[PDB]
């Protein structure tokens, strides 16, 4: 809270569908976080599971405003190895520390369901006459790792125009994310044509999913 | 037949993290020493002649089985030293004790740093916590007192877990 | 501002859920105490208002629970003009364990109340099942984000368990949004099509209540 100080964490994050099937490029980030100014140095090493060679690897170390110390490292990763349930390991030392942090990851298990995704869209409100809201629904698919977006007359918009919340379970052993999208009266005048697509392990053929949208 | 050498240690614990000191000790049944003492490690026997044995920033190379005897045949039962690097360690005063003795536990942190939290495990039961450190102090040995132990607690904010102890008691008829 | 978590043990307090408050009409706060050690002597929790005024008697279970820890939790009725009134509660715990006294208070949330504006949704069917079809109701553009989601059904309300209901998010236009969501059986849209998305905030008027009717086909 004030004082009492918090030791380092690191955290592992895992490739996105998106990165994986579309941009075809897929790059894990491991993530340290609550270092301090030391004087040693604070290794970070990637390795594989299979014993096999790793690309290089980036690093930014950037002093946070809370007088911590951060240090990110993003790999490069082959699309390939990666769903043929590859495993990749992050291993940062610290010199003033007993053990040291490692943590993994690799392609999430179980059986893999495609996703069911619906489209709507809302009736306008004496509040204002030229916003209407969007929504999107994706549900029953696993695993959970699913990237979400839109497009809107060939124009995949930009990441913070919508919001998307984190998958959840359901009572049918599958999880279901929902996504919103405010927009202007401008736009639909520009083309009715409004799409949610959704990117998943399982769908076919093209790992792609989408369902087409409109007002009126 | 007479009474073999023990070996005594102190600090009681015989796993200690590295970097820590302890010192070993050959039976009081030979007081006004009469004769050298011969300390075994491992095998090889050490240069020390005298009566106890120290280990200073103790080295993982100074691990192992340790030994004494004095000017008859029979060598003290082996006494294994284990040193460790974690961030908690379960440290207790004798792995296997006789019905009756006393136990003691403590879940010792790393560097000494603060451990908060503490909760000592037995058999997957909750056997003490407390908001900071503190030892198990188990006066009378028992029968239930046996199963294997382990202790968790907080330590600069964060989680950890010791690695497991097995810890058994005898009786006799 | 961290003489808060006396001896490590640490309190949180809630505050009345909208629902408690405006359907039910009766509204309580909750104390709950963590990581209290197991001792002769059980804690001391007292209940007060800053206005000075007396309080109605309290609740309180102790939970020896499986970590070895012990809890202890206080519920407390409240007069429900009184909160939204912006009354001020607090909850003070105080044990021989312990050095400094625990405190924690709390009190309706404050700021700009703009009404929810509710639209509820339904799946078409799929190819996997024909019997079974999937609500959605969204709520959105309301402050404070204290919200109470539910639905209706003929008269009936639906068992909380029934729907998955997720946490505010906020948005570009300075208020919060949730998403809602009812599976459903086919006997049940045959028994009636109506379906109702119940919300209770704060602001919305007359009856502090909102909803937006549904159905399939
Ligand atoms: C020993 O075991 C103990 C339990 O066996 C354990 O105690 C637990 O400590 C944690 C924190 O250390 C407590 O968390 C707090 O929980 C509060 C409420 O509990 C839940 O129920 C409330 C209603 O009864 C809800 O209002 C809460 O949302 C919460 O419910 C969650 O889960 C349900 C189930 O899926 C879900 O529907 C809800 O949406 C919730 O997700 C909270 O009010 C506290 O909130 C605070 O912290 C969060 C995040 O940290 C903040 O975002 C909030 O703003 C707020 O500051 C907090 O989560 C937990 O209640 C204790 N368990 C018990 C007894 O219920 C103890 O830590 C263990 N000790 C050791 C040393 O091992
Ligand atoms: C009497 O007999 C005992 C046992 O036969 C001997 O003691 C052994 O001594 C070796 C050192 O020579 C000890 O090995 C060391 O263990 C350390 C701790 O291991 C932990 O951490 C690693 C890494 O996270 C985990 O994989 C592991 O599970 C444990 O959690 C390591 O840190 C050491 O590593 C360094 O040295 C080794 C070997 O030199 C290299 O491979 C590494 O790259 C690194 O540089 C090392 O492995 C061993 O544990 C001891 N055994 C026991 C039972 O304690 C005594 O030496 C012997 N007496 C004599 C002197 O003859
Ligand atoms: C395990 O025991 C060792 C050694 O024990 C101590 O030092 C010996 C030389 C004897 O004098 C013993 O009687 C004495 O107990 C501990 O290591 C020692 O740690 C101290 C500090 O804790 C060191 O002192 C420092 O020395 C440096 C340089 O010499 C100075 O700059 C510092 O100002 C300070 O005086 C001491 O040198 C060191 N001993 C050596 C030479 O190795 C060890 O700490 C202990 N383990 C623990 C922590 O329990
Ligand atoms: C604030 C000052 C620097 C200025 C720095 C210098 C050395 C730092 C400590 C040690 O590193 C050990 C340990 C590492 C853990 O990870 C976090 C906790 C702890 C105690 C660290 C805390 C703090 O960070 C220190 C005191
Ligand atoms: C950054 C702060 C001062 C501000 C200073 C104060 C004491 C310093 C440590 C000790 O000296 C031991 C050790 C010596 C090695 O050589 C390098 C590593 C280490 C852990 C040192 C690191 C760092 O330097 C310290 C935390
Ligand atoms: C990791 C390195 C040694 C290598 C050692 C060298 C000096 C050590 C610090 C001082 O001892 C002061 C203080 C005592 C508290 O008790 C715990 C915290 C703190 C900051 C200690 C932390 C850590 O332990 C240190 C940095
Ligand atoms: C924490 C202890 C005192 C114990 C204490 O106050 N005990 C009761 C309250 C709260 N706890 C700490 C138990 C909560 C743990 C949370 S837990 O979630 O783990 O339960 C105090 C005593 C002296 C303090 C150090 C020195 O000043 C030097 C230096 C100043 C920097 O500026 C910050 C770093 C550093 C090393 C300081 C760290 C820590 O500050 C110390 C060890
Ligand atoms: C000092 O400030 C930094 C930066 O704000 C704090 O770091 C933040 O630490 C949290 C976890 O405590 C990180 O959250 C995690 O992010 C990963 C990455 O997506 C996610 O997978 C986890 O689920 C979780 O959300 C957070 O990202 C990180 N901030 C940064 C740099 O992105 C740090 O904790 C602060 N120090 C203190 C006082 O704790
Ligand atoms: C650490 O102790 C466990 C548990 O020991 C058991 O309980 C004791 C009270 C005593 O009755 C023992 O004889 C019991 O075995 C040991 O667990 C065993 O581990 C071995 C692997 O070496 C495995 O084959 C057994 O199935 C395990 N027994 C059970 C039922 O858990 C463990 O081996 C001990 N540590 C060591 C020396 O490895």
């Amino acid at each position: 809270c004030d004082s009492n100080p918090r030791g380092v964490s690191a955290y592992l994050s895992r490739p996105s569908p998106f990165d994986l099937f579309i941009r075809k490029s897929p790059t894990i980030t491991c993530l340290v976080v609550d270092l301090a100014p030391s004087k040693g140095t604070v290794n970070l090493t990637w390795s594989r599971a299979s014993g096999k060679p790793v690309n290089h690897s980036t690093r930014k170390e950037e002093k946070q405003r809370n007088g911590t110390l951060t240090v990110t490292s993003t790999l490069p990763v082959g699309t390939r190895d990666w769903i043929e349930g590859e495993t990749y390991q992050c291993r940062v030392t610290h010199p003033h520390l007993p053990r040291a942090l490692m943590r993994s990851t690799t392609k999430t298990s179980g059986p893999r369901a495609a996703p069911e995704v619906y489209a709507f869209a809302t009736p306008e409100w004496p509040g204002s006459r030229d916003k209407r809201t969007l929504a999107c629904l994706i549900q029953n698919f696993m695993p959970e790792d699913i990237s979400v977006q839109w497009l809107h007359n060939e124009v995949q918009l930009p990441d913070a125009r919508h919001s998307t919340t984190q998958p959840r379970k359901t009572k049918g052993s599958g999880f279901f994310v929902f996504s919103r999208l405010e927009v202007t009266r401008a736009e639909w005048e520009q083309k009715d044509e409004f799409i949610c697509r959704a990117v998943h392990e399982a769908a076919s053929p093209s790992q792609t999913v989408q369902r087409a949208v409109s007002v009126n | 037949v007479p009474q073999k050498p023990k070996v005594s240690l102190n600090p009681p614990w015989n796993r200690i993290f590295k970097g820590e000191n302890v010192t070993l000790t050959c039976n009081g049944n030979n007081f006004f020493e009469v004769s050298s003492t011969k300390w075994f490690h491992n095998g090889s026997l050490s240069e020390e002649t005298n009566s106890s044995l120290n280990i200073v920033n103790a080295k993982f190379e100074d691990s192992g089985e340790y030994k004494c005897q004095h000017q008859q045949v029979a060598e003290s039962e082996p006494v294994y030293l284990e040193v460790f690097s974690d961030w908690l360690l379960l440290q207790a005063s004798a792995e296997v004790v006789m019905e009756g003795q006393p136990l003691f536990l403590r879940c010792h942190g790393w560097r000494n740093w603060d451990v908060y939290k503490v909760i000592y495990y037995k058999d997957g039961e909750a056997l003490k916590y407390w908001y900071e450190n503190h030892a198990i102090s188990i006066t009378n040995a028992a029968a239930e007192d046996s199963g294997t132990y382990y202790c968790t607690g907080k330590v600069w904010q964060l989680d950890y877990e010791s690695e497991p102890l097995n810890i058994t008691v005898i009786k006799a008829p």
